[PDB]
């Protein structure tokens, strides 16, 4: 969901 | 808006019961009159109770539920709706991820009670 | 009109749980396609948890609560609200008695779950 | 349980507004403290406004939504749903026949104005 | 969390109704599948309809409501609400300052019609 | 069934 | 809105 979703997502 | 937030009635009790559905651990903080009256912590993926319990709204009737996850605030959902003009739901949902299905801790606060 | 009857998606998984306020026992069925599929028994005057339980809404999406006490149905109110496209609330109140606080038995149920 | 009935805070300014679906004529009265303080009337099936106005709860804040059908009550359904803990909506559908649409006459309450 | 977007059932006609309270005129914008299905332009501090019609869901049911003041888009509020499983509301509030009466534009939309 | 009668059924 | 209409923009 955008870079920062992303980011969000693989730091999960 | 701001979300969470619900004016009650003075002096009234009201229930207040949280459920979790994300594989983070959930911290539920229910203050009234802007200072924490409960806590709840737990973690589930199938709507467990993770708390509840029954407060008091005391002078003002101010109470704000807060949602956080590994410290992290998470983004609120929330509405009351009355019944009957009598029975009371303030309805507060919340998500600590990505994919916005705003369940991750669902808290239901009800009045009257007894 | 009719009260305690909600229309769910299909095949989807939600919570259903149950609060009692009232010195009657509270007897809760939850009907899922006009069959029941949940059954809560329990007392008190402290908002408590008489029974919490995962179901799935099944072909039909039909959900159904019913309340009495001593073989006598309670008077329901309900209201189904959602939040942000996604989160759904299903609300029932119901009165046994005289004093219509229609706290008696209160039942949430909730979705989507996980 | 009653319906149509909503205690709005005392001395506020509150719209009212009907809408109608059904082939017989509806007729809305809304009444504060217990006095009628507007009538609407109206047909259509294609939810015309029948009536919009803005009146004032008075010194009771008490507010009833009555809907009759040719001199026949309708049955009500009803609820109030707060958002962000300011903005109120007072809800109602009727039902004037045996069909259960419940939108015969829809009348939407709304309040703060301003 | 996303506000002013709602799924209806397809192929539904519905009713869009927005009132406005406020100095600033407010243009609401009614989107059916991502596309402009309805604009309203008005001012009231008054509750004033500013703009009432009948649409469809069309195939996607998804309807959009978004607030502008100026061209600045106003911060929404929204929830439904289903009334005895046959009478839907779609709520919107929205601000364009900073007293935060969330009244500034006022939307509902309700279904089924007829 | 009449004027009234076929209004109404129509309308309905 | 001109002069006055901007600055009771700005202020409100
Ligand atoms: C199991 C998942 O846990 C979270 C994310 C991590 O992973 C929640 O945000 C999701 O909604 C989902 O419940
Ligand atoms: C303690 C009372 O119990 C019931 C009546 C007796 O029994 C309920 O109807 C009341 O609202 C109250 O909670
Ligand atoms: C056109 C119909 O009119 C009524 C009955 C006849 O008359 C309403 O009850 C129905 O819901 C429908 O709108
Ligand atoms: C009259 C005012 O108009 C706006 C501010 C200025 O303009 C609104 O935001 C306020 O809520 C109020 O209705
Ligand atoms: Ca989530
Ligand atoms: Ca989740
Ligand atoms: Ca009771
Ligand atoms: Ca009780
Ligand atoms: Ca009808
Ligand atoms: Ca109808
Ligand atoms: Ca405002
Ligand atoms: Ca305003």
């Amino acid at each position: 969901x955008x870079l920062l979703x992303c980011l969000x997502c693989l730091l999960k | 808006a701001t979300q969470g937030v619900f004016t009650l009635p003075a002096n009234t009790r009201f229930g207040v019961t949280a459920f979790a559905n994300s594989s983070g651990t959930q911290t539920v903080n229910v203050l009234v009159n802007n200072e924490t009256a409960a806590t709840f912590s737990g973690q589930s993926t199938n709507n467990a109770v993770i708390g509840t319990q029954v407060l008091n709204s005391g002078s003002s009737g101010k109470v704000q539920v807060q949602v956080s996850v590994n410290g992290r605030p998470s983004d609120l959902v929330s509405a009351q709706v009355i019944l009957t003009n009598e029975l009371n739901f303030a309805l507060v949902g919340s998500e600590d991820g990505t994919d916005n299905d705003y369940n991750d801790a669902v808290v239901v606060i009800n009045w009257p009670l007894g």
